């Protein structure tokens, strides 16, 4: 949830694989500054001298792409005292 | 009331020393600080999360009445084209005037104008716009 | 007329709570809070549809005369050169002289900009801006 | 001169109502548009060819009294920190003290920011520069 | 000394009418038209050799006190919402009190900004600002 | 003190001329130059090498009381619409009351704009901000 | 309190010597002198580590009453038109009354903007800005 007065903001977590199997879990104290996502169609366009042709071929692979900057002072961690530089 | 016993700074109890030396006919001393201080926004909540300091910036303003000797020229702090790149880093003090005890120090001082005005029936003056790196205070 | 019967708040009735201790000798304090409020538009219509809430721009300005000495930077608020970095959260309290019930309260302060001035023959006088986190209160 | 027979309305005439009920201590009600008009020129001559209307735009600021109960917070209206997401549209008259009759209406409002003043022997102030969506009247 | 035989216009002797009636217990008109004028310079010639005129930047603006009834809005010349939309071209003229000839006209008024003001005790003030196709005279 | 003896220009003794006439109920006749000067900078010193002109720019300003006839539209230097493209270079003059020798001439003119004024219990004016090629005197 | 013992300049005791000559009935002079002076900053710490100084804009405004004839421009300082090409660099001198000693010297002034002003009833007054290529002294 976003802060909607309803409910308190959710910040985002990459869960990464770990060597021996399962995961790791990296969570952002400070949420992005910019994201973006894209959605590209494989839907191509071809001209014939007569009519055009508008051919498709499904969903293309999306790309996810965010911007944004770790907080400065420190704040308490699940199993530490960790600062942004340690982030 | 009296001197010992006031609990504010007027302008009477207060010296200005620079270089080691106290000025003669200063009048404002003007000292302003901003920390660039701007909070990260985050999207996804309206408020600021921490409010974080961007970059330091120390400016000291000095107004005194022109002498007609130890002018800031003559005492070396101002100077007149070129001959600043010769200059060196000024130290600038604010003293109990009653005991002679540091209030604050300004640890490393330049020039950025050196204002100055003649009018009809009116006394002269100088004006600085001093930056700084530091300032700091012990006892 | 009387304190235990006006209707508006003043200058004499009310005390500057700073980390637990009154404020000593101010002269005002002015809080802006702006939520970068903006309206909505639209093609086809000229009148926007709504208003949406941008950034908590949130902001309380200190005025006061300088103490002799426990002035903020010596009593342990404000801060020069590298200090600003030790000087953690600090939480400002507005409260009503009386009861000492709570008018209105900042959850956590920082330092924006900060302003000593001294001038000819008069008071010295300080400014201090500060930016807090959320402003908040309880009856 | 008699209130029945003058031809122009003084601050006295005038009550202020807002959530459906009367204000007290209110002071100014300044209420600004402008309807972005900029007509559209055209190569070929020097002068605009018809003047027309950008984007809609109302600004109503009130500034009142701070009085020690019924403040524009505790009437609901103004709010501190993340709170502000969970109010509504408020809702603003200018009515004729003599008669109780409608002036004009404001029919949907958000506030822009919520200025405050403390000063030394001066009387403590709100200020509320709402925006709005649209004006109307009837009778 | 007399209307009769003065040389110079005053705020007595003029009235301004609006779609064919006198308006009345305004406080001043003004009325700014810049043709936004400019020099054609040149290289190897430092000075300009001709000005050019580029946009007819023409507006007049009219503060009023607030008639009890029959203000603008009301008798139908301002607007508020989408009724600026339906309110078509208005007519200004300014007039000479006696003969009442033309002094000037403004051939198709448009609003840009309204502003009604209210504050403690004193009269209502009300503004507004309009842009015009083309200002004109006939004696 | 006397006329033929003082050694500085009052407004006493000075005309303002305007195509060939003398005006009535002139005020003031500000006329303000900007050369461009902008010495080149150059890397490798503190200092500009010379100071070099950029852009010429010439600006005379005259305001007046609105006198009943021969206003500036009756004299035929100011005018409202496209009327204006009609318009010719103005010519304007400065001169000795007393001998009718000329102080300076403005060779070429051409108006920005011409501001105007009807207010309460108040003198009417006009306003004209002309530009102006060049500027010379001969004796 | 005599000239011969007064600590401070004064109005009365100092005189403008341009190209030779003193000047007559000015009003005031008043010189700025900024080195465009900034801090460098690094990434890691907040604060700059030392000051550079980056273009030396030197500048020297003249206000001044008409003099009924040799003025700047008739004397042959100012100019106007293409007379600004033609006038070489000019020198400038502020000068201590009774010795004629220097007090400070302007190596090569040149002129930016000449503003002349008349108004209704009073004294004629004239403004030059001057901006030079390096201000000197030598006792």
């Amino acid at each position: 949830p976003q802060s909607d007065g309803i409910s308190n903001l959710h910040r985002i977590a990459l869960r990464f694989p770990k060597e021996g199997g399962g995961y790791d879990m990296y969570r952002f104290k400070v949420n992005p500054e910019n994201y973006t996502i894209d959605s590209p169609q494989r839907t191509t366009a071809i001209k014939t001298k007569s009519d055009i042709v508008i051919e498709d071929y499904g969903k293309d692979i999306e790309v996810i792409n965010f911007t944004g900057t770790t907080g400065f002072r420190p704040v308490r961690e699940a199993d530490g005292l960790k600062t942004g530089k340690q982030k | 009331a009296s001197e010992a016993k006031q609990t504010v700074h007027t302008g009477n109890t207060v010296l200005l020393m620079i270089k080691g030396k106290p000025v003669g006919r200063a009048q404002s001393a003007s000292g302003q600080r901003e920390y660039g201080t701007t909070g990260v926004y985050e999207i996804g909540s309206i408020m600021p999360q921490e409010h974080v300091y961007l970059r330091y910036e120390g400016t000291i303003t000095v107004e005194r009445l022109r002498m007609k000797k130890e002018n800031f020229a003559d005492l070396g702090y101002a100077s007149l084209g070129e001959e600043i790149l010769k200059k060196d880093i000024i130290d600038i003090l604010v003293v109990d005037n009653l005991t002679k005890q540091v209030i604050i120090s300004y640890h490393g001082c330049s020039a950025n104008n050196y204002n100055e005005t003649w009018q009809t029936n009116e006394i002269v003056t100088e004006e600085i716009e001093f930056s700084y790196l530091t300032a700091s205070d012990k006892a």
